[PDB]
């Protein structure tokens, strides 16, 4: 028994990331062993760490958690490192839209859970961590309960299979604090600390966890894992366009007749992910924006773009956030900038004070209340947030509003 | 202050968890908050002995995680989900349902110490917006009358 859900929309045209998790169920060990569930594991152990790392790589896997770093790369980088070593699943999700991670977590825990043997057996790591944000507690029995089904199988603890491998999983919950995503943050919070990010370079495969070579993988990019292993890197090369291949899962809300996580190849349109796939807007609106996250806002003029890691493509986590023709760009701006204000970490002093202003000034323009002065000083605010800053969310705390700015200036110009 | 043998015995299993002793603060905080309904600032003291670290650095970590309240205790908190896609789709609507139902707003706690409504960022449940959470469960908000027979089973 396990606390309440709700039962968030699955579609797949795949097969792969949401065989199991298109049904809003929690699928047990013996259901995913039906499946052939952990014969990826197997055989892994039957090959050197070497030979995953190669084959991750080769897959051309991309990490899911924003950024697009590849995998195997990143990988390669840890291993270069004298040991011991450390492997973070970081499941802390939180981004608004952005409801994913989720969905492989809950209800196809094993997949993530295989993942993660793979993954730290080719890294070397005996030691592995589930990060899960504290606001995700379902998720967080469901990852206990399934590591110890996987305990009792023997895909855990030491001497794995008679490979000679050790791995336990432990599973560290969050509470409240959308900073300890950013992968050093959640370091700092598995050492049990505040979540306050440490500069980068050093990266977390050189200096992470005790200052230990530590990879930090998103739960998405992990849920890719045994697929590359089970049906070897080149036919995993096949799904999608080439250059990035592999299923990507794409959360969708907002104005759309069917909100809801879709797995489609990255060749996909954000046009054929709101009209093919989510059934196109509410009552046939126009499209007005695309909130990608907190990250980026893309006009109805921009639908066209595919939806991959390419310097035209849509990027991100594939957060689609649909906002149709009467709804407000200010207000939706606002709300952008009540999230940063509500988690700069402030470390950093325009990082501190620049979401703060930023949220108080835009709220002063929404209700009318701002002078000529506050107008011109959130414009100075909004350009002046990343100065001096650790990490990526001082970097990005501005990059919406500003887009909404440029792309939606007569909006912005009623509220003069 | 000293804990209950049933929490006690709850905060050295997690403590026991993980490698290091200290790694356990957060699933200690849960536990505590769980069992009291908030953290009560007596706690602090003797949650610092058991995790071998100074007060100072157990008090700076409760005032981080803002899932941690020091302030009311609630036997149920109301998680209202305040960022964008909810606020699209009518945050609104579920705090005046919640007014009507309980006669609070958010940041207030019942005459009867029952429910606090907390206002929270992305809950990431974005699809099945309005979201909110009563502890640990999470539940689209369709209406009031839904919301009323929603409620009632928080006894
Ligand atoms: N999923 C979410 O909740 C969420 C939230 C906010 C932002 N984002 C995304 O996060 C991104 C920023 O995250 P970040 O600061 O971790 O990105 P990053 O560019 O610093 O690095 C991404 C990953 O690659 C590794 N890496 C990068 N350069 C490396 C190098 N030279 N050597 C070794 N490893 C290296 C990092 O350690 C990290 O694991 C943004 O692009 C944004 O889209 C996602
Ligand atoms: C403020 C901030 C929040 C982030 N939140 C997350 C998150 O919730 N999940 C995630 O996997 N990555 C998140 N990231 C990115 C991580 O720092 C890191 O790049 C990622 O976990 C690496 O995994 P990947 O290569 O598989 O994507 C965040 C980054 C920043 C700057
Ligand atoms: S940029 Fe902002 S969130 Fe990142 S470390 Fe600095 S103050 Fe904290
Ligand atoms: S915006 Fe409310 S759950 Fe994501
Ligand atoms: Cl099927
Ligand atoms: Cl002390
Ligand atoms: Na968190």
């Amino acid at each position: 028994s396990y606390p309440a859900i709700p039962r968030i929309y699955a579609e797949t045209t795949l097969n792969m990331l949401l065989k199991r998790a298109k049904k809003p169920r929690v699928h047990s060990i013996d259901e995913y062993l039906k499946d052939g569930g952990y014969q990826a594991l197997e055989k892994a152990l039957n090959m050197s760490p070497e030979e995953i790392i190669d084959w991750v790589d080769k897959s051309t896997l991309r990490g899911r958690g924003g950024a697009g770093f590849p995998t195997g790369k990143k990988w390669k980088f840890a291993v270069q490192n004298p040991g011991p070593r450390y492997f973070i699943c970081n499941a802390d999700e939180s981004e608004p839209g952005t409801f994913k991670d989720r969905i492989i977590i809950e209800r196809d825990p094993h997949l993530l859970i295989e993942g993660i043997i793979i993954s730290s057996y080719a890294i070397g790591a005996n030691e592995a961590y589930i990060y899960i944000r504290g606001e995700y507690p379902a998720g967080y029995y469901i990852l206990r309960d399934a590591i110890e089904e996987a305990k009792k199988k023997g895909f855990l603890g030491k001497n794995i299979l008679g490979s000679g491998f050790d791995l336990e999983i432990y599973v560290a919950r969050g509470a409240g604090a959308y900073i300890c995503g950013e992968e050093t943050a959640l370091i700092e919070s598995l050492e049990g600390k505040r979540g306050h990010p440490r500069l980068k370079p050093p990266y977390p495969v050189q200096k992470g966890l005790w200052g230990k070579p530590t990879v930090v993988n998103n739960v998405e990019t992990i849920a890719n894992v045994p697929f590359i292993i089970s049906m070897g890197w080149e036919e995993y090369r096949y799904i999608g366009p080439s250059d990035y291949a592999g299923p990507k899962l794409f959360p969708v809300s907002g104005k759309v007749k069917k909100p809801g996580v879709y797995e489609l190849p990255m060749n996909t349109t954000l046009r054929e992910v709101i009209f093919k796939y989510a059934g196109g807007t509410l009552g046939n609106k126009k499209v007005k924006a695309v909130f990608s996250g907190a990250l980026d806002c893309f006009s109805s003029e921009e639908l066209d773009i595919p939806m991959d890691y390419s310097p035209l493509g849509f990027g991100g986590t594939g957060t689609v956030i649909v906002l149709t023709e009467e709804d407000d760009i200010v207000e939706a701006a606002l709300k952008i900038a009540e999230f940063y204000e509500h988690e700069t970490c402030g470390q950093c002093t325009p990082c501190r004070v620049g979401c703060y202003e930023q949220a108080n000034l835009l709220e002063k323009i929404y209700k009318g209340e701002a002078t000529e002065q506050d107008w011109e000083g959130f414009d100075f605010v909004n350009r002046n947030i990343q100065p001096t800053s650790i990490c990526g969310l001082g970097a990005v705390a501005g990059r919406l509003i500003r887009q909404t700015l440029e792309k939606f200036p007569e909006e912005w110009e009623k509220y003069r | 202050f000293e804990f209950p043998e049933e929490l006690k015995t709850k905060l050295q299993e997690h403590i026991n968890y993980f490698p290091k002793k200290r790694q356990a603060i957060l699933l200690c905080l849960h536990e505590i908050q769980n069992y009291y309904g908030y953290i009560p600032p007596e706690s602090l003291k003797p949650l610092a002995d058991m995790l071998e670290l100074p007060l100072n650095h157990v008090e700076g970590v409760v005032a981080f995680y803002d899932m941690f309240d020091r302030e009311d205790k609630a036997k149920y908190r109301i998680r209202v989900c305040v960022s964008i896609v909810c606020h699209l789709m009518g945050t609104n609507k579920l705090l005046k349902a919640l007014e009507n139902i309980l006669g609070i707003k958010p940041g207030e706690v019942t005459p009867d110490g029952k429910f606090k409504i907390v206002p929270v960022q992305c809950l990431g449940a974005c699809s099945e917006a309005p979201v909110f959470m009563v502890n640990d469960d999470e539940y689209k908000f369709e209406s009031e009358v839904q919301l009323n027979e929603i409620l009632s089973r928080y006894t």
